RNA sequence: AUGCGA
């Protein structure tokens, strides 16, 4: 196959540390998705308010933003593994991405976290008294 | 105040004699045809309601 | 049509040129059949293929007429002649191909040049346009484009008359002229 | 009643002889087609529909 | 996987033939060859109701206010 | 009370796939990564077999311009998180006998 | 069908009807409507969406009435909450009253539709295609320009004066309540002053009547024309009939009218002539 | 049309105070009511003859077939 | 009872809607007639 | 008809001097019944008759 | 002062008509929607919205009946045919014929000659022949259509009041209607069910159907983008089942709703249930129609494993009416019929998007049956949109071309079964043809 | 035409209360407490109930209908020839009318109160999914004159909030007058040829 | 039949 006459083989992965600090149900570690728009440069971070759990707002060069944090989709206190979600691990750069796990059983974990970045707007409300002359 | 084109005034017609059609031998219609006003089924019915049987005949 | 370039009196080639046009559109296609024993040469004859010669000198002379000092309501012209061209738009002319496609470009590359002259001597006329943004540069732009469509399907119809490569650099340092 | 509703006055002359022209033949003979079919006249069946 | 009464071929997603009809006492994907709950037994069970609104009447009205 | 960021890693090593609800793949399912290299960035297309069926997943190229993924390993008691870019790819499965087909004509 | 909706609002005059078979049947445009007759930048706005957090529809892979469907054009590009399905309508309605989206056609029509008990299924729906009838309202919170869409405007409070704007509700304000009104229906003066129906015959006899149709009679040949010689310019008269020039063609005359009965020749419908001013060419026609 | 000789309500000859009316709304840069009483259209239906007169004559006039153009 | 738009029949020429009967049998043109709008006059 | 549909026929072509004169010196142009407007509600029209006589003088 | 008579100002305009820009731009912005519509037939994005219907039909194929004596079975040469561009002229005639000047026609000429005013339409023809073997191009006139004023095709679009008047016209013609034969014609507007959205309806036709329909169902009106619309109904069967409408010549059909959905893309019945309940897995009413659905989809069609078998299916049943026949293979037949039915609003490989869209739908129709949603209206000026005579102008010509080329096939057609007398490649074969049937399409 | 400074202080004074009135009305359909504030979100969820039934808003219509009306009925019996301008022996509009010349006191009272709840086919006015009556109200305004209760008079002019009403009241007016006697030719032919 | 006066 090796398809795509646009596509290479890849060559360079990185190790992911998913048991140096974990323990099962004993090192509270998490993954977590956040959306991005291009717009932002990701490297140029230092910190992340999403310790606000839900008043995640945020201002990125001078911009105003809202950090969305959801349950839904993945946390729910409904189904277990409501998500499709999947996560694929790799080990080495000659090697293929795996299936996450915590352990051999053969099923797939969910992110602890995810968190989506949308821009917030001033949408300014309107001065009645200037409006509304008799 | 505005003058209707439509002045049926002009629109008058009046038939005593003319032309018929030829699977009926009754008047055209059109006022250009010099055709004669419809005896409706209406004004039958009520040539008939004032008992004026001869007059419709 | 020299006799009247090298007759500096009167009339433009031009004017017999356009009426050479309309004593020889001939929009009908056909060649081949019969004998043409007095009316072989193809420099009279066409409209239906066969590209007349004096109709493409008639868009090329009024080009070259448009030129001489523009940029150096009466003006009309190079419209004129955008709206003569256009009231083409394939058929027998541009139904053909090139010099057809690429002149009427070419009119319409010197009608972009025009506009940043008319908007361009130290940053349009001068210090700056505060004048209502730019309208200026969005109608260049916009023609600047469009010019590019005619240059690429001229190209791409088979017209072996373009050096893409000139007009394409040309373009882009005049464009630059217009930042 | 339907007359009254729209406080309309009708003799009851008139409804009344409807009313036993609808039960001419002893029932509800309407006056559509249907119940023309019955009366002796044929140009009249004719000439309805 | 089952969901409700539905139970999808857990490898392919299709959703297979019902384990309660299957003439086998195991049940195979028609585009996986999974073999039934083998692993585990399903119980197929769906608590249904009633929409609350193809029973109007009089008394209903009497829960409104 | 906001968590801070310890490393950030920029270049492929994860990515996230969507499957049908129920997806476990065989406990050695292998995962063909792929790379395109366009303009400045990269396109990615995932693609996998099994004894039956083959996955082959790839990104909705129309939201990739307009959203970029991260993901991240956070420690509460380090405070730390792995930064990691990774594209989400939806991963369709086909089957042996998903490549059956019948005369040209009637 | 013939039933006059409130949706017309804007849209369709409720005063220009025929009067017969067709009575709701030929509705007639506001004099302020218009037509998309093109289609713009559909391309940018999924990338504007994804900014302001749509999820793109492959990712969340989920559906219901219990979540906003984000659709450009028919097309669905994401899903969000409710509450982020109207903080994305108003706040795209202000991109869209500023000039700094381009990817942002003033005459994109956004339609946000909310969660409702039993009502209309929620959703977000863009559009950006032809056929489109568009009217312009006035946007407040950036006192400009807005061009707002029959399908939006049901869940749009639209103050119809500045004076009657109603605290934290009405968003934009009509720019003159004639722009409800179909041409015709703004020529008659005080046309707020008859009842209705009348209104209606006004314009019904208003477009029937003997007036100028043109001056190049001499270069047409019509099976019929009524030219007015003896035309006039109201003395009342909308402002309208100045700026759609219908002084270029006067379609009748001021006359002095008694309001009297009199004569005893005028009852119910019927109305007198001046012999004398009928001699000196009043609403004489050819 | 064009100008009407007289005043249908009244009788009074107005077509003689067209061009000069219009030249008091030129000339003297005057408002329509004061030209009026000063030609003499003392009476509204005199009145209303020629502040309503709609010239549309020389709109016509542009189409006279008879000469080039 | 044939098998777009086949001339009719006599039977669509009798009926159809209202049928020769109706249309010239109950009513009819007639001569000696006119037709006119009509305007009131109080001292008639 | 004016421009408030309340249209009618001219029954008569009434002299001049038969019409009514007011003290100002002028006899109407038309005459329209007033039993037209209670029907009607035409009052439109009504304001339109004094701003015309307002507009004019 | 408040109404003031612009007299003065009048006055100067009459005697001095603008030599610019007309006054009362509402007056020209009124019959805008007229006007602009007629232009998107000419001038637009790719080339004017004509030009896209013709990319749009596509081709029309015809093998000479596979004769070679594989050589017959194998078609006897493929003879691609097409529509490759569309100009539209201004009016012009030219007098005794050929040598007579050309002169550019004004509408009064037309008015007083009372005859139409007739534009040349002219489409460059393809004459494909084994698929690329041969390329024959001809521009083909097609008789005078009629041009709408004022638009981008008639003399008097760019003219100012001022050359109006020096071409005796009203020096304010707003135009947008048609001289034809000397009578002006506009095309009234019409109010259609506005595009591209589905609409919830309740309908006792639905009823009508037969049994096991309900009166609920979506309807949603796909235009292309040459603005050509196909409706696309989905109906709840008091049994569950969904069915699929649509219209193919002025001829109904219906598909079942899984048949549409395993046919667009390749998908697991679960990427199905995902589609459809997602989180609301909980819904007993939804997860039980839904089995309803996917069980009796499997009972009906057990052999149909995958995607292309159902393609199969489906070029297997309208290959017969599509008429792609000696040419295309059932997958292919399918495909195309996917494309050109099932919400072509998203257009071609959209095939994932109208997978979203078609799944959107039915979850919506569930809601309706429920009742958890109200029903839309059809008739409240909310769900529509107009119809520019315009672009009713545009469609009726982008069908008119189909059955141009729809009658070349016939012709080739008949020849072949009298006489086969000549191959593809000839070009007076293409003359003598093409020259046999009508093409004034101006007519 | 013209009241009385007197007809016009009864006038707009009596349909001073009226602005309860629509609210009033709305909670004794809904069937909640007096003076229930025009804001509580069970009043707002109970009248969205309220608008997906048709048999429910004809009620809401009917009793919203019959006090309004009892408002009219207020307005005119007040002012009528109680405050006209000038009266009778020479007020020509009241002459014709209570003559019988021409109107009705209807017509008098339309013009010179006020014209009053426009009605459709039996009830208020039409309403919108939305909940609103026109783009200018809120959706469920308990406001008399957003379900179509007009208050203005053709003497000094209706807001276009209204005047788009009673387009509505005119238009379907017409329907009915020019589509019943299509019904009624053959309602008088079918007994016609029997009774003959 | 389409539009329209009554
Ligand atoms: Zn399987
Ligand atoms: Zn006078």
């Amino acid at each position: 196959f090796s398809i795509p006459d646009g596509f290479k083989k890849c060559k360079h992965l990185k190790n992911f540390p998913l048991n140096g600090d974990n323990k099962k149900k004993a090192k509270q570690q998490q993954v977590w998705l956040i959306k991005f728009p291009s717009n932002v440069d990701i490297s140029k971070l230092k910190s992340l308010p999403v310790d606000f759990e839900s008043s995640t707002t945020m201002t990125i060069d001078k911009h105003d933003y809202k950090i969305m944090d959801d349950t839904d989709i993945e946390s729910s206190l409904t189904q277990d593994n409501l998500s499709n979600m999947t996560l694929l691990v790799p080990s080495e750069s000659k090697e293929s991405l795996k299936i996450a796990s915590t352990a051999k059983d053969n099923a797939p974990l969910q992110f602890d976290k995810v968190f989506s970045v949308s821009e917030t707007a001033k949408i300014p409300a309107i001065d009645y008294s200037k409006v509304r002359v008799p | 105040y505005q003058r209707l084109r439509h002045m049926v005034n002009d629109k008058f017609q009046v038939r005593s004699t003319g032309p018929v059609n030829s699977l009926t031998m009754q008047p055209v219609k059109g006022r250009k045809r010099h055709g004669g006003i419809r005896v409706g089924e209406m004004e039958r019915d009520a040539l008939i309601g004032h008992g004026t049987s001869f007059l419709l005949q | 049509v020299e006799i009247l370039d090298n007759l500096s009196n009167s009339s433009s080639g031009l004017d017999f040129l356009q009426w050479m046009c309309q004593i020889y559109s001939s929009k009908s296609r056909f060649v081949q059949n019969i004998n043409y024993r007095s009316i072989v040469p193809p420099f009279q004859t066409g409209s239906r293929t066969h590209t007349a010669k004096f109709a493409i000198t008639y868009l090329w002379s009024s080009l070259i007429n448009c030129q001489k000092s523009m940029e150096p309501t009466e003006n009309d012209l190079l419209q004129e002649l955008i709206d003569k061209i256009s009231e083409w738009v394939l058929t027998p002319p541009f139904m053909e191909d090139a010099e057809v496609w690429f002149i009427y470009a070419s009119c319409h590359l010197l009608k972009a040049d025009t506009l940043s002259r008319q908007f361009v001597n130290d940053n349009k006329n001068n210090d700056l346009i505060g004048l209502d943004r730019d309208i200026k540069i969005n109608q260049v732009i916009k023609h600047i484009h469009y010019v590019r469509t005619f240059l690429k399907i001229c190209l791409d119809k088979g017209g072996f008359a373009v050096p893409s490569r000139l007009i394409e650099n040309q373009l882009k340092s005049f464009e630059s002229r217009l930042y | 009643n339907v007359f009254s509703r729209y406080a309309i006055s009708v003799s009851f002359r008139h409804l009344d002889l409807i009313a036993d022209m609808m039960t001419r033949q002893g029932t509800y003979l309407a006056f559509n087609r249907q119940g023309m079919e019955t009366s002796t006249s044929s140009f009249m069946k004719m000439s309805y529909e | 996987s089952v969901v409700g009464s539905l139970i999808f071929c857990l490898d392919c997603g299709d959703l297979l033939e019902n384990p309660n009809a299957v003439l086998g006492s195991n049940v195979e994907c028609s585009q996986c060859k999974a073999i039934y709950p083998k692993s585990q037994f399903s119980n197929l069970k769906v608590v249904t109701t009633t929409a609350d609104d193809a029973f109007p009447s009089s008394l209903r009205a009497k829960k409104s206010v | 009370s906001e968590i801070e960021i310890e490393s950030v890693q920029d270049q492929p090593s994860v990515a996230v796939g969507s499957f049908f609800k129920g997806f476990r793949a065989p406990s050695d399912t292998t995962f063909d990564l792929y790379k395109k290299k366009k303009s400045e960035k990269d396109e990615f297309v995932l693609h996998g077999e099994n004894e039956r069926l083959e996955y082959e997943g790839y990104t909705d190229s129309s939201s990739q311009a307009s959203n970029q993924y991260v993901v991240g390993l956070f420690n509460p008691e380090k405070k730390s998180i792995q930064l990691y870019k990774a594209p989400v790819l939806v991963s369709k499965v086909v089957s042996k006998s998903s490549k059956n087909l019948r005369g040209p004509k009637i | 069908v013939r039933k006059l909706l409130p949706e017309s609002w804007g849209f369709l005059c409720p005063v220009h009807t025929p009067d017969g078979s067709p009575c709701g049947l030929l509705n007639h445009f506001a004099h302020k409507c218009r037509i998309s007759t093109q289609q713009s930048d559909v391309s940018r706005i999924p990338s504007i969406l994804y900014s302001l957090g749509v999820a793109p529809a492959s990712h969340t892979f989920a559906a219901g009435p219990s979540l906003c469907c984000v659709q450009i054009d028919g097309k669905i590009i994401g899903w969000v909450s409710h509450e982020q399905g109207k903080i994305i309508a108003d706040t795209l309605r202000y991109w869209k009253v500023e000039g700094k989206t381009p990817g942002l056609p003033i005459d994109l029509e956004i339609g946000y539709v909310p969660p409702s008990t039993r009502g209309q299924y929620p959703g977000l729906y863009l559009f950006g295609g032809h056929s489109r009838m568009l009217r312009p309202v006035r946007y407040l919170p950036l006192d400009k320009e807005d061009i707002v869409g029959p399908f939006e405007q049901v869940y749009m409070n639209i103050a119809v004066t500045p004076q009657e704007i109603q605290n934290n509700v009405h968003t934009h304000v009509e720019f003159t309540p004639t722009n409800i009104l179909s041409i015709l229906a703004n020529l008659t003066p005080f046309s707020d002053f008859n009842q209705s129906p009348r209104n209606m015959y006004q314009c019904q006899m208003g477009k029937q009547t003997m007036g100028t149709p043109g001056v190049a009679l001499c270069h047409r040949s019509d099976n019929k024309l009524y030219r007015l010689q003896t035309g006039q310019t109201p003395i009342v008269k909308a402002n309208l009939y100045d700026d759609y020039g219908m002084d270029n063609f006067p379609n009748g005359f001021n006359a002095v009218v008694a309001v009297i009965s009199y004569t005893g020749y005028d009852m119910d419908d019927a109305m007198i002539i001046n012999k004398s001013a009928d001699e000196r060419g009043f609403g004489y026609g050819t | 049309m064009i100008v009407p000789v007289r005043c249908f309500s009244c009788g009074k000859v107005v077509g003689d105070k067209w061009e000069s009316y219009l030249n008091l709304l030129q000339e003297d840069e005057l408002d329509e009511g004061t030209a009026l009483s000063r030609l003499g259209l003392k009476r509204y239906c005199c009145r209303r003859m020629i502040l309503t007169h709609v010239d549309l004559i020389e709109k016509f006039l542009r189409y006279n077939p008879l000469e080039k153009r | 009872k044939a098998q777009k738009v086949p001339i009719p029949g006599v039977k669509q020429a009798l009926e159809k809607k209202e049928g020769l009967f109706r249309k010239h049998m109950m009513g009819k043109r007639v001569n000696y007639a006119a037709r006119s709008v009509i305007s009131p006059d109080p001292n008639i | 008809s004016s421009r408030h549909g309340q249209k009618g026929v001219c029954s008569r072509k009434w002299p001049t001097i038969d019409m009514p004169f007011s003290e100002t010196g002028i006899q109407p142009d038309i005459i329209i019944n007033p039993h037209a407007f209670p029907s009607r509600m035409t009052i439109g029209m009504f304001v339109e008759s004094l701003a015309g006589k307002a507009g004019a003088l | 002062r408040t109404a003031d008579f612009r007299t003065l100002e009048r006055e100067s305009r009459f005697i001095n008509p603008p030599k610019d820009k007309s006054a009362f731009p509402l007056l020209q912005e009124a019959v805008q929607p007229h006007i602009g519509s007629f232009n998107a037939l000419t001038e637009g994005p790719d080339g004017g919205l004509l030009n896209l219907g013709v990319k749009d039909i596509g081709e029309k194929v015809i093998f000479d009946g596979k004769p070679l004596n594989s050589n017959s079975g194998y078609l006897g040469n493929k003879l691609s045919v097409s529509v490759e561009q569309v100009s539209i002229a201004k009016p012009m005639s030219n007098d005794g014929v050929s040598s007579a000047v050309e002169r550019k026609v004004y509408p009064s000429e037309s008015r007083q000659r009372l005859t139409s005013y007739r534009g040349k339409l002219l489409l460059k023809l393809k004459w494909s022949v084994n698929n690329g073997e041969e390329n024959l191009f001809e521009v083909r006139d097609c008789g005078g259509l009629p041009v709408m004023l004022q638009s981008n095709r008639c003399h008097l679009n760019k003219m100012s009041p001022y050359e109006l008047v020096q071409h005796k016209e009203e020096s304010d013609e707003i135009g947008g209607y048609f001289i034809v034969n000397g009578i002006e014609k506009l095309i009234r507007m019409l109010i259609v069910q506005r595009r591209n959205h589905p609409m919830a309806i309740i309908r006792p036709s639905f009823a009508n159907r037969g049994a096991s329909y309900s009166h609920y169902g979506i309807q949603i009106r796909s235009v292309r983008p040459d603005q050509t619309s196909q409706t696309n109904v989905l109906h709840y069967l008091n049994d569950g089942q969904v069915t699929f409408r649509f219209s193919w010549r002025k001829n109904e059909y219906l598909v079942p709703v899984v048949m549409i959905l395993k046919a667009l893309c390749h998908t697991s019945d679960r990427e199905i249930f995902d589609g459809i309940i997602g989180n609301d897995v909980k819904d007993s009413f939804l997860t039980d129609r839904l089995e309803l659905l996917l069980r009796g989809f499997k009972k009906r069609y057990p052999h149909l494993q995958n995607r292309t078998q159902v393609l199969q299916y489906l070029g297997d049943k309208f290959r017969v009416v599509f008429q792609a026949s000696p040419d295309q293979s059932d997958l292919e037949v399918g495909q195309e019929v996917l494309d050109r039915i099932v919400l072509v609003h998203l257009g071609k490989d959209g095939s994932q998007d109208k997978f979203r869209m078609l799944l959107f739908m039915i979850r919506k129709l569930y809601s309706l049956v429920a009742g958890e949603c109200s029903p839309d209206n059809p008739d409240a000026t909310q769900h529509q949109e107009v119809l520019l005579g315009g672009f009713l102008y545009g469609m009726i010509l982008k069908e008119k071309i189909d059955e141009y080329l729809q009658n070349i096939i016939a012709q080739v057609r008949m020849d072949i079964n009298r006489g086969m007398a000549i191959n593809f490649k000839d070009k007076r074969y293409m003359s003598r043809v093409l020259m046999r049937v009508n093409e004034n399409i101006g007519s | 035409l013209r009241l009385t400074a007197e007809g016009n202080k009864w006038r707009t004074d009596i349909l001073k209360t009226s602005v309860d009135t629509g609210r009033e009305a709305a909670a004794e359909v809904t069937n909640l407490d007096k003076d229930t504030p025009a804001d509580d979100p069970e009043l707002l969820k109970r009248l969205q109930e309220i608008l997906r039934d048709n048999n429910k808003s004809g009620i809401l219509d009917a009793v919203t209908s019959s006090k309004v009306n009892a408002i009219t009925s207020q307005v005119v019996s007040k002012c009528v020839p109680d405050g006209t301008m000038k009266k009778f022996p020479c007020n020509s509009m009241q002459a014709m009318a209570l003559s019988g010349a021409k109107g009705s006191n209807v017509n008098v009272s339309q013009i010179m109160c006020l014209l009053g709840q426009q009605a459709l086919e039996g009830r208020r006015v039409p309403v919108m999914v939305s909940g609103k009556t026109l783009p200018s109200f809120k959706p469920y305004e308990t406001d008399a004159m957003a379900g179509g209760y007009v208050k203005g008079r053709f003497y000094s002019g209706i807001k276009p909030q209204e005047y788009y009403f009673h387009c509505m009241a005119g238009r379907e007016g017409l329907i009915d007058t020019a589509v019943k006697t299509s019904r009624s030719g053959y309602l008088q032919r079918c007994l016609t040829k029997q009774l003959e």
